[PDB]
RNA sequence: CGCGACCUCAGAUCAGACGUGGCGACCCGCUGAAUUUAAGCAUAUUAGUCAGCGGAGGAGAAGAAACUAACCAGGAUUCCCUCAGUAACGGCGAGUGAACAGGGAAGAGCCCAGCGCCGAAUCCCCGCCCCGCGGCGGGGCGCGGGACAUGUGGCGUACGG
RNA sequence: CAUCUAAGGCUAAAUACCGGCACGAGACCGAUAGUCAACAAGUACCGUAAGGGAAAGUUGAAAAGAACUUUGAAGAGAGAG
RNA sequence: CGCCGCAGGUGCAGAUCUUGGUGGUAGUAGCAAAUAUUCAAACGAGAACUUUGAAGGCCGAAGUGGAGAAGGGUUCCAUGU
RNA sequence: CGACUCUUAGCGGUGGAUCACUCGGCUCGUGCGUCGAUGAAGAACGCAGCUAGCUGCGAGAAUUAAUGUGAAUUGCAGGACACAUUGAUCAUCGACACUUCGAACGCACUUGCGGCCCCGGGUUCCUCCCGGGGCUACGCCUGUCUGAGCGUCGCU
């Protein structure tokens, strides 16, 4: 029953969710065991850059991110063309390349 | 009389054995287990009943090969091979 | 399980609180009250050569 | 008489015994005890004395 | 009754064969913790399953 | 103090695994340690308790200067029968008292083989300790 | 349709749960016919199936099935796929096409009921309360 | 006075059966004085003969199957009990033969285009 | 009025293989309530949940756009944070309720059919010889069988070839 | 105008894991508690059956577990140890 | 165990509360369906009840007799306590 | 004076609270992540010198071999065991073995009854009896053999 002042709740509780809890006591354990996966594929790929390939800079899409400006997918074949480089050498050199990109300036 | 009577006339059983799974529920009339329901393939369970799961779940029993495998699996199942002789 | 075990503090109050606790360590009457035998120490901001 | 194993017969009983003491029988006798183990009574040839082989078998 | 079947009449035998008291040399031994045969059955008190 | 993950310091643990050793290493834990002048001539400290060698006992109700040959390794119960340390029973015969092998020092061993490679393999690792620790 | 299997069209319980006829299995005619194939051959893969007649009763189906076994198909790759053991029994568990047709998958903003691969796992994804260690 | 595995397999069928009868008329005498009262000595050795029993029938099966296993080496049909038993699953896959063999389409691709060991400045 | 070829079928304790049943915490496909809430109750809610059936693996499923967007555009799937208790649904009552963009964990791409060209180039089995055994492969020979033109293999797949 | 190219197929990683094998730990419980079960527990026992389902830890450092005498038929006592 | 902090499965007379134990009742109700016992002896620490003998009775062949089915499962038979 | 009753205290009973103990749980985390017709899970029956349960095992039955170890096991007894012409016990476990039901597989079971092929015995080869061994389930793929069709054809 509503008492006096107060705001109109709708927890969303009516649907047995105590089957369904994810705990979280094996977050420390995944951040040791990502950080251990990393080191290993780091020393795997011995010379190779650590993150991986090179990502092309791309353009936020919306009208709230497009003045700003982050890591793509891949070069586009346009882009590898112009720049004079194989698509399936590209990949074994570094390069991430994404086949279904295109350029529209 | 419904009671003391008429439980003198009880004297035809209704289940004898099972030759699957060794309980008395094996129902002669029906030829049929109502515990494991032995002429049916599959084995008679229900997850309305965890107690009746676990009664008779894996690991209840003996596990002959199953404890050999759990200790072959350790060396990777090798066979074939013997000790290095002294 | 899910007792909420874990408290989040801010960093701005556990610095501070690294601060009290420094600047308490070098107080001789607040370390002698933490009982620590602090008699015959040369200097209570004790500080000792690298080579150690 | 033996006690034998519960899944020897009647023929079985009697060429072992034929063969494992070196004596003719005449028949065998079987039942099964309330305990679960088979007993045998082998009785013997007319020229064969079964006191004599129970005592070389050593039951006397 | 006198008309048995071989698997009842087994049966019959192993539980007329486990039913027995424990051997009293059993105490005996380091760290027993056993007194009597709990598992003693008489005909007349518990009925057997078949 | 202890730092390897995969031996464990509970209590519990540490408790059912010594009394559910198994008797080969039952032998392990039932190890005695030797007097000052065997811990000379080899250059070993503790010895597994044999069948066949004499001790003294040091600590309880029956120490002292005395060499017992022990005469029993009861491994189940975690105890040695010493060849006087005895006491009389009710009726009058006479019974051993088991002690444990932490409790006396060995004055001789029951050398074989066996012993003598236990013994060299023993000081061969206290020497290479020795001498990394130099 | 699927007519509901119960006694004299008896479904107790509230009048939204009452219809009997007019029911719909939520699998195609061919995905049901993949199974059955399967469940007769289950010492056989289904691969595909096709439609090659229909009548007012019946619909007939053709349905391609690959022996896992045979070395023509283990030693060919492109096909070794078919003979790994998370491969077995697919038109049981709806990996082929007809029985995928009935899933809901897809790309795009028709499909967000199958958003983790399938419809139960949007689902646990969506009613899981996630209890972090710092609230 | 007992026998050992190690000296028992030098020896031939023959005889390694005739050392099963003997052992076994002993096992049996052993059982009747078991029956007749008999001794202490008796009775313990029931278990010495038992044992000597399982021995040489263990080295006899050994012997058996380890001649079973050089008459049919190079064999491509053996007995389902020479064959090995590792996991049923195990026995259902790919050998590794079949397991690594590639298209030419893939090694054409793997010639053309192998990768590649790099760094890259700062 | 028989002998053959093919097609469609049958039998076999034929030669060699394969499936079944269990476990089922996690996963995939179905089926699927009512208690409960709505201060009654029928739509709604519980809930696509419990129970029921089937199928797997060490993970599964998904997955390389018949996508998102409307921007100066992004770019397979999956997971986390956030979007968001929001847009929306709802006896618009009780209640229910996502997605895109953004930041991250990870990151990997590809193959056929078809259209074409290449003397079926292709595959399985059985023999015999050699190298081997450790899961049975390589090489060689066969006027040795079979599959296959009612289409095997190589090139090639929307990024064009 | 934009965008993709359906009705064929494969694919690791990040992700899940109240069953299993083997471990480690705890501001948890401490024998009416904690698993039903610290123990010959899914046991004894109950029901035709589906199924239901307990109670029950502690001599002492060491059995050194009371020899022997005595009353009583013994249980049980008095001395002694 | 005290003090400074921290954290709770933190305080019992009640719930026809749960489990365990124990009272008064109370040496009480009761050990009353189907006619019935008695004498002597033996064994034995001990005899209304066991055994033998003698007597008086009952079931009265649709039996309180002799044998089976079902069910029970060793209850059968000796010896001992 | 006594009995009886009540209160309190000492002692003794009945009872098993309290406290101390803990080879047990519960919770969290990690690494693996492995069953089965080569017969699983489960069940039954057996197996020890004295052994009922629990545990272990399978007619080689509280275990064989092998390897590591290195003098015990133990409640009692017994006998081992030069510890080097090899060894108690334990651990490990890769060799061997692994009864009957059970997906359970010749047919069937609250019982029982077959068929085929070899081997041995009574026979004294011919097929009856006994014993031993190996086969004999369903579905399905590839191939093989034997076939069917007033199916479509060719030749005569
Ligand atoms: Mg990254
Ligand atoms: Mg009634
Ligand atoms: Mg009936
Ligand atoms: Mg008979
Ligand atoms: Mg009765
Ligand atoms: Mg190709
Ligand atoms: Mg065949
Ligand atoms: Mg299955
Ligand atoms: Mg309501
Ligand atoms: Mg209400
Ligand atoms: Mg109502
Ligand atoms: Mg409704
Ligand atoms: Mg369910
Ligand atoms: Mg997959
Ligand atoms: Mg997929
Ligand atoms: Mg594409
Ligand atoms: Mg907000
Ligand atoms: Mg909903
Ligand atoms: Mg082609
Ligand atoms: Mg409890
Ligand atoms: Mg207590
Ligand atoms: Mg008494
Ligand atoms: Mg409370
Ligand atoms: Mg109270
Ligand atoms: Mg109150
Ligand atoms: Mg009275
Ligand atoms: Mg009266
Ligand atoms: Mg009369
Ligand atoms: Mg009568
Ligand atoms: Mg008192
Ligand atoms: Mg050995
Ligand atoms: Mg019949
Ligand atoms: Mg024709
Ligand atoms: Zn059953």
């Amino acid at each position: 029953a509503p008492s006096r002042n107060g705001m109109v709740l709708k927890p969303h509780f009516h649907k047995d969710w105590q089957r369904r809890v994810a705990t979280w006591f094996n977050q420390p354990a995944r951040k040791i065991r990502r950080r251990k996966a990393r080191q290993a594929k780091a020393r795997r790929i011995a010379p190779r850059p650590a993150s991986g390939p090179i990502r092309p800079i791309v353009r936020c899409p919306t009208v709230r991110y497009h003045t700003k400006v982050r890591a793509g997918r891949g070069f586009s074949l346009e882009e590898l063309r112009v720049a004079g480089i194989h698509k399936k050498v590209a990949r074994t050199i570094g390069i991430s390349v994404d086949p279904r990109r295109r350029n529209k300036s | 009389t419904k009671g003391t009577s008429s439980f003198g006339k009880r004297r035809n059983k209704t289940h004898t054995l099972c030759r699957r799974c060794g309980s008395k529920a094996y129902h002669l009339q029906k030829s049929t287990c109502g515990k494991c329901g032995y002429p049916a393939k599959r084995k008679r369970k229900y997850n309305w009943s965890a107690k009746a799961k676990r009664r008779n779940t894996t690991g209840t029993g003996r596990m002959r090969h199953l404890k050999i495998v759990y200790r072959r699996f350790r060396h990777g199942f090798r066979e074939g091979t013997t000790p290095k002789p002294k | 399980t899910w007792r909420r075990w874990h408290r989040r503090v801010n960093t701005t109050q556990k610095r501070y609180a690294i601060c009290s606790a420094l600047a308490a360590s070098a107080l001789p009457a607040l370390v002698m009250s933490k009982g620590h035998r602090i008699e015959e120490v040369p200097e209570l901001p004790l500080v000792v050569e690298d080579k150690v | 008489v033996f006690i034998v194993d519960v899944k020897a017969n009647k023929h079985q009983i009697k060429q072992a015994v034929k063969k494992l003491y070196d004596i003719d029988v005449a028949k065998v006798n079987t039942l099964i005890r309330p305990d679960g183990e088979k007993k045998a009574y082998v009785r013997l040839a007319p020229d064969y004395d079964a006191l004599d082989v129970a005592n070389k078998i050593g039951i006397i | 009754s006198s008309h048995k079947t071989f698997r009842i009449k087994r049966f019959l035998a192993k539980k007329q064969k486990q039913n027995r008291p424990i051997p009293q040399w059993i105490r005996m031994k380091t760290g027993n913790k056993i007194r009597y045969n709990s598992k003693r059955r008489h005909w007349r008190r518990t009925k057997l399953g078949l | 103090m202890k730092f390897n993950p995969f031996v464990t310091s509970d209590r519990s643990k540490n408790r059912k695994r010594h009394f559910n050793a198994p008797s080969h290493i039952r032998r392990k834990i039932m190890s005695s340690p030797l007097s000052k002048e065997l811990r000379q001539k080899y250059n070993v400290r503790s010895m597994p308790i044999r069948k066949d060698d004499e001790v003294q006992v040091v600590r309880g109700h029956y120490k002292g200067q005395q060499i017992g040959k022990v005469v029993q390794v009861y491994r189940k119960k975690y105890v040695i029968y010493i060849e006087r340390v005895q006491r009389e029973k009710a009726n009058g015969t006479t019974v051993h008292v088991g002690i444990h092998p932490s409790k006396v020092v060995i004055t001789r061993l029951k050398l074989d083989k066996d012993r003598k490679k236990i013994l060299e393999r023993k000081a061969k690792s206290r020497q290479v300790g020795k001498e990394k620790g130099k | 349709g699927r007519k509901r299997p119960v006694p004299k069209g008896a479904t107790y319980g509230k009048p939204v749960h009452h219809g009997v006829n007019q029911l719909k299995f939520a699998r195609s005619l061919q995905s049901v016919a993949e199974e059955r194939a399967g469940r007769h051959c289950g010492a056989l893969r289904v691969l595909n199936s096709y439609w090659v007649g229909e009548d007012s009763t019946y619909k007939f189906f053709e349905v391609i099935l690959i022996d896992p076994f045979h070395k023509a198909i283990r030693r060919n790759p492109d096909t070794q796929w078919i003979t790994k053991p998370v491969h077995k029994h697919r038109e049981m568990r709806g990996l082929t096409s007809a029985g995928r047709k009935s899933r809901g998958l897809g790309k795009g903003h028709k499909f967000h009921h199958t958003i983790g691969g399938s419809r139960r796992a949007a689902w646990r994804r969506r009613n899981t309360l996630q209890l972090h260690r710092y609230r | 006075a007992k026998i050992k595995a190690r000296d028992l397999r030098g020896k031939k069928k023959e005889e390694l059966l005739k050392q099963l009868d003997d052992l076994k008329v002993e096992l049996s005498q052993l059982r009747v004085a078991k029956v007749t009262g008999g001794a202490a000595s008796k009775l313990s050795k029931i278990r010495v003969v038992r044992k000597s029993i399982a021995r040489v029938l263990t080295v006899i099966n050994q012997t058996q199957k380890e001649n079973l296993r050089k008459f049919y080496k190079g064999k491509k049909y053996k007995p389902l009990d020479l064959r090995p038993k590792k996991t049923r699953a195990m026995r259902r896959r790919l050998n590794k033969h079949e397991e690594n063999l590639k298209t030419k389409k893939q090694q054409r691709k793997e010639r053309l285009y192998p990768l590649r060991k790099y760094a890259v400045k700062a």
